[PDB]
This record gives C-alpha cells, sequence and structure tokens, in this order.
C-alpha cells in the first residue's frame, strides 16, 4: 500500500507527500492543519486562557 | 531587563543558528498500510530548545527559592517569602507533570494534539497559580475587605 | 491503593480545613495544613499524567515511574514542611 499502480506493469511509489487514492490510479494529498479552532481538544487551554 | 536579555541573546542566537523552518512537511509519522488518515502539521520550536528554556526557568526558579527562604525574616507586611516559595514548588510540580506527558508520546498517534496542548496547559497552569497565589489575596483584603488597606 | 490513598488524603484535608483558625499553641497545624495543600496540588498534577500517557509508545516505562514520582514528592513535602523549620530551630540552639 505504499505505492500507487501508475502503470499495469507494475506498481510506482508515490512521493513522500501524497498517499494512494482509493481506487488506485494515482495519489493526491491531503493538506492538515494544527487542529484550527475546533473544540477536540483544544476547550481547555482556551478555557485557561481566557479566564486567566 | 538584564536578565531578560540573558535569555535574549541565547534566543537570537538559536533563532540565528537554526532558523524556525515551519516545514508543513511533517510526514514523520505515516499510517501509510491502511492509507486512509495521514500527515502532521507543526513548528520548528526544537525539544532541546524547549529543554533549555525549562533549565533556564528552573535555575530562575531555584534562586528565588534560596532568595525566598533567605528573606524569611520579613515581618508580615512584606512577607512575601512563603507564598513565593509555594508558588515555586507549584510550577515545578506543574512542569514535572508536564515532562512525561510531554516526552513519551514520541511514537504514538495525535503528537501534535498531545505536546503542543500539555505545553500550553502547563504553561497556563503555571502563570495562573503565580498570578493568583501571588496577588489573589491581596486585592481579595483589597477590595473585598476595606479595613486593612491603611 | 490510590483511590484509598486519595480517600485517606481527603479527610486528612477536610480536617486540616477545620483545623485552620487554631490559636497558636498548635505548633504543628499551620504545616500540617500546608503539606496537605501542596499533596492536593501534586495528586491533582497527577491525574493528567494518568489519562494523558496511556495509549502511547512507553505505556509501561511512564506509568510505574509517575506514580512512583508523586509518592516521593507527597513524601518530600511533608519531610520538608515538618522536619526542615524543626532542624533549623534545631541549628539555632
Ligand atoms: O511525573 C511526574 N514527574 C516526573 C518528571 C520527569 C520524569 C518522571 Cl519519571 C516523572 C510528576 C510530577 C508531579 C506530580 C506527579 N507526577
Amino acid at each position: 500500500g505504499y505505492q500507487y499502480q501508475v502503470d499495469r506493469y507494475t506498481c510506482k511509489t508515490c512521493p513522500y507527500d501524497m498517499r494512494p487514492t482509493e481506487n488506485r490510479t494515482g495519489c493526491r494529498p491531503i493538506p492538515i492543519i494544527k487542529l484550527e479552532w475546533g473544540s477536540p481538544w483544544a476547550v481547555l487551554p482556551l478555557f485557561l486562557a481566557v479566564v486567566g | 531587563f538584564s536578565l531578560i536579555s540573558l535569555q535574549l541573546l541565547g534566543i537570537c542566537v538559536w533563532f540565528v543558528v537554526d532558523p524556525s523552518h515551519s516545514v508543513v512537511d511533517f510526514q514523520d509519522q505515516r499510517t501509510l498500510d491502511p492509507r486512509f488518515a495521514r500527515g502532521v502539521l507543526k513548528c520548528d520550536i526544537s525539544d532541546l530548545s524547549l529543554i533549555c528554556l525549562l533549565g533556564y526557568s528552573m535555575l530562575l526558579m531555584v534562586t528565588c527559592t534560596v532568595y525566598a527562604i533567605k528573606t524569611r525574616g520579613v515581618p508580615e507586611t512584606f512577607n512575601e517569602a512563603k507564598p513565593i516559595g509555594f508558588t515555586m514548588y507549584t510550577t515545578c510540580i506543574v512542569w514535572l507533570a508536564f515532562i512525561p506527558i510531554f516526552f513519551g508520546t514520541s511514537q504514538s498517534a495525535d503528537k501534535l494534539y498531545i505536546q503542543t496542548t500539555t505545553l500550553t496547559v502547563s504553561v497556563s497552569l503555571s502563570a495562573s497559580v503565580s498570578l493568583g497565589m501571588l496577588y489573589m489575596p491581596k486585592v481579595y483584603i483589597i477590595l473585598f475587605h476595606p479595613e486593612q488597606n491603611v
């Protein structure tokens, strides 16, 4: 699963950033963020900051 | 300000030798076998730099504690010795609680969710302990008991 | 064992709250309250490690040491706040 089938002859290794697509045939990166402003595991620091 | 500059020089030195890369390529953790969730985002703030900062803070805390226990003979008007030692110990406890959770979750998921959150929580807890149990008794005496203010 | 330790400690610090207010004759009252407060801080800081270090690379090498350090600190606060002033007074005379 670390490689994507670029051609029917053999699978090809994808770059360090992208991960293989669900139905093979290439790979596309999916960006992520540092929790953004979401509720999970951010309410506690935000509260201890605002009340402080 | 001289004490601040003593660490500001080191901050500048570390900034120069080790610039803030802020690389988005934080793919060190990679669950590529399921190929479902992968990737991470984090600043380049180093664990060694954090350790150096905490060491400087702990040294300052030790000097504060030795000073507090040296100046214990001051009367009750300026007796800022027991609260200061208590605050030093509370900050030490907070940082000693921060160390295991921060330095143990290395080869595990949600490393960004754990490390940054626990670091900022520890910083906020130390600041809250210091501010509250340093000044809040005084504010209480001032504006809740207007009789000892003279 | 941890829960029974916190139970004994909670009764101890509850008796310490009612202790607060006694005259200066009882020398070992305010130090007792301070020791209870320090133990309160230590055991309140211990729990985040307890429910935070789980599901990590080292689930065994940190759980057996965090409790050990907490126990050592809970002994050290009592030692320092109940015998260090006694030792200092002894050194005076
Ligand atoms: O876990 C703690 N302190 C620590 C710090 C570094 C390494 C290790 Cl083994 C332990 C701790 C501190 C305070 C209260 C409860 N627990």
